[PDB]
């Protein structure tokens, strides 16, 4: 399969430089064309970046021209954007795009036919912090119980959250982060599950913050 | 500048019509974005269908059209002019409009573990709502909260198109401490009258 994996994102000072890198797999990637496209948080996409197979042609989009570099090593299968001089108004997750081109006798037309998964590039003076993870024990409703785990106090976004290690996926729901007053993100995670298997069933969410190198898997038992 | 996608409500099983929004039809694509995901091709060259697209949509000359939406339709669209270079217009967010449905609400105190920490953190769970439109309300000792609270909401769901929110009531843990009864009122289309769930500090 097609695959494009994206990586360096996180947090940079402003007026800083990041390095981002695209890793392409399972196709001949020294024949593809390739684009970085990013997304401010909430916002729509805005193109980026253009690169030719063989590096001859390349386009920068009016708002990162003379900050941003893009390139490429087709023997190590990588795509690379530089980023200098970043500015707040750069924070967005950065995507890798492949371009598949149409030819005929009136010129030649393309689209974006596979992405990366992206990576968040989060520009901002203030320092990273990883969070504390705490239980939200299921109540004494026997009905439909729900349970799940607080991640408080954490910085720059993103967290990761999963329960038994990607068991449990069905009736889970993973919120957006909320900035708090302090300038630290807190999220929450939940579940609702057959109150009937409380005691039988051992739920833990899976909370890892790369951003600090943090993992936590806490267990959520109920309280007597 | 930046720009928050358009909102479309549509009822399932009707159709809809998505417009360009750029501010013959060869360099016209169209991409879709699920809840949490990256883009997908949906539409090249104006008007074929990427594999697996189903038969519903399709391209004119210029909108996207949707013969029956479907719970699966969910997400923001986006249409691109594949120029020189490419350009993408401001994105559509289609709003599936099913029918509606109550909230199920749950109160959770803060956790010993936090309690030592000196924070205390009361969350309120409202789960798979429709319409969008819930509102939370706190209150501590019988007193309305002002000011001490913050809610999300995730996005619309790809299979019962409802919603969720989450809400947190932030206190210290000297004023946790100093109070018994904690409540969340939640009013909702879906409830005749509104639903508190509370609990007091100690059981």
């Amino acid at each position: 399969e097609v695959q494009l994996v994206e990586s360096g994102g996180g947090l940079v000072q402003p007026g800083g430089s990041l390095r981002l890198s695209c890793a392409a797999s399972g196709f001949t990637f020294s024949s593809y064309s390739m684009n970085w496209v990013r997304q401010a948080p909430g916002k729509g996409l805005e193109w980026v970046s253009y690169i030719s197979s063989s590096s001859s042609t390349i386009y920068y989009a009016d708002s990162v021209k003379g900050r941003f570099t893009i390139s490429r090593d087709n023997a190590k299968n990588s795509l690379y954007l530089q980023m200098n001089s970043l500015r707040a108004e750069d924070t967005a997750v950065y995507y890798c795009a492949r371009v598949e081109y149409y030819y005929d006798s009136s010129g030649y037309y393309y689209d974006f036919d596979y992405w990366g998964q992206g990576t968040l590039v989060t520009v901002s003076s203030a320092s990273t912090k990883g969070p504390s993870v705490f239980p939200l024990a299921p109540s004494s409703k026997g009905g439909t119980a729900a349970l799940g785990c607080l991640v408080k106090d954490y910085f720059p976004e993103p967290v990761t959250v999963s329960w038994n290690s990607g068991a449990l996926t069905s009736g889970v729901h993973t919120f957006p982060a909320v900035l708090q007053s302090s300038g630290l993100y807190s999220l929450s995670s939940v579940v609702t599950v057959p109150s009937s298997s409380l005691g039988t069933q051992t739920y833990i969410c899976n909370v890892n913050h790369k951003p600090s190198n943090t993992k936590v898997d806490k267990k959520v038992e109920p309280k007597s | 500048m930046t720009q928050s996608p358009l909102s479309l409500p549509v009822t399932p099983g009707e159709p809809a019509s998505i417009s360009c929004r750029s501010s013959g039809y060869n360099y016209l694509d169209w991409y879709l974005q699920k809840p949490g995901q990256s883009p997908q091709l949906l539409i090249y060259l104006g008007s074929n269908r990427a594999s697996g697209v189903p038969d519903r949509f399709s391209g004119s000359g210029f909108t996207l059209k949707i013969s029956r939406v479907e719970a699966e339709d969910v997400g923001v669209y986006y249409c691109m002019q594949a120029l020189q270079t490419p350009t993408f217009g401001q994105g559509t967010r289609l709003e599936i409009k099913r029918t509606v449905a109550a909230p199920s609400v749950f109160i959770f105190p803060p956790s010993d573990e936090q309690l030592k920490s000196g924070t205390a953190s009361v969350v309120c769970l409202l789960n798979n709502f429709y319409p969008r439109e819930a509102k939370v309300q706190w209150k501590v000792d019988n007193a309305l909260q002002s000011g001490n609270s913050q809610e999300s909401v995730t996005e619309q769901d790809s299979k019962d198109s409802t919603y969720s929110l989450s809400s947190t009531l932030t206190l210290s843990k000297a004023d946790y401490e100093k109070h018994k009864v904690y409540a969340c009122e939640v009013t909702h289309q879906g409830l005749s009258s509104p639903v508190t769930k509370s609990f007091n500090r100690g059981e």
